[PDB]
């Protein structure tokens, strides 16, 4: 795997391929 | 967050599954 | 067939946009 | 769910923001 | 609704999830 | 044009359906 | 299904980049 | 138009530049 | 039919995320 | 291939790195 | 056909839309 | 390579379709 900056569009997709069935929370203000 | 930790950092595939539910 | 996976990428790259700060958590399975 | 309700018909951004937190 | 800066590829998403069945122009040089 | 209400400003719901069609 | 209104978001993409400046008019029902 | 052209086959480069403005 | 070209725009996007510096080829037919 | 594997079922990020270069 | 900067997702969607069934390969690092 | 002609600097179509296959 490569570690990179992931932000935005890019941050929500790494999300969504990475945790699959588990699906995310993306709470950007913290 | 996520923002600090995986856009303003980088974070590995561990630390961005923390965000997993 | 993925197209349900493929409606998954955009449904989120939406809520991304449309939900901004207030975040979102996406659960495929709910 | 949200695939359930916007994968079937599409929704409308009145519909989509149901599931922001 | 949130409130946000759009551009590139985010605006013209936006304004195809806004605009529905109506279309949409896009004439970024004004 | 769009570019300088949307995207160098911040545009309202009102404002973007101002370039539907 | 979706996979029409699916076809569109990469439809608008794709002219979003071939169009460039000259922008484009997108009319789902035309 | 656009949608029936180019969700039915795969539209090329050369045939979707004919929608430009 | 266009879902399988879908399909590749968003399979070239995930490599591009996946891969990240060391690249890819894309070969559609292969 | 990738497009046959990976547009029949759902390709997870460990089976799409195999397509690295 | 215009002329423009394309990078990251940009780029990817340029090569995929313009190579075709050719197909590309994205060799970032160069 | 691709990253120096065609996104720090402006490439063609000739210029893009050198990365094809
Ligand atoms: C700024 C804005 C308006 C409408 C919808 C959005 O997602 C964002
Ligand atoms: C924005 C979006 C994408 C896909 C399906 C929908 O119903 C809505
Ligand atoms: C710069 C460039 C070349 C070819 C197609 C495009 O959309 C953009
Ligand atoms: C670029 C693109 C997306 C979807 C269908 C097409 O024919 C072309
Ligand atoms: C940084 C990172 C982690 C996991 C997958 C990726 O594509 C990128
Ligand atoms: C990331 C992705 C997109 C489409 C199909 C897949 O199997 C995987
Ligand atoms: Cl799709
Ligand atoms: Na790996
Ligand atoms: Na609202
Ligand atoms: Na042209
Ligand atoms: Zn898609």
């Amino acid at each position: 795997f490569v570690n990179q900056h992931l932000c935005g569009s890019h941050l929500v997709e790494a999300l969504y391929l990475v945790c699959g069935e588990r699906g995310f929370f993306y709470t950007p203000k913290t | 967050g996520i923002v600090e930790q995986c856009c303003t950092s980088i974070c590995s595939l561990y630390q961005l599954e923390n965000y997993c539910n």
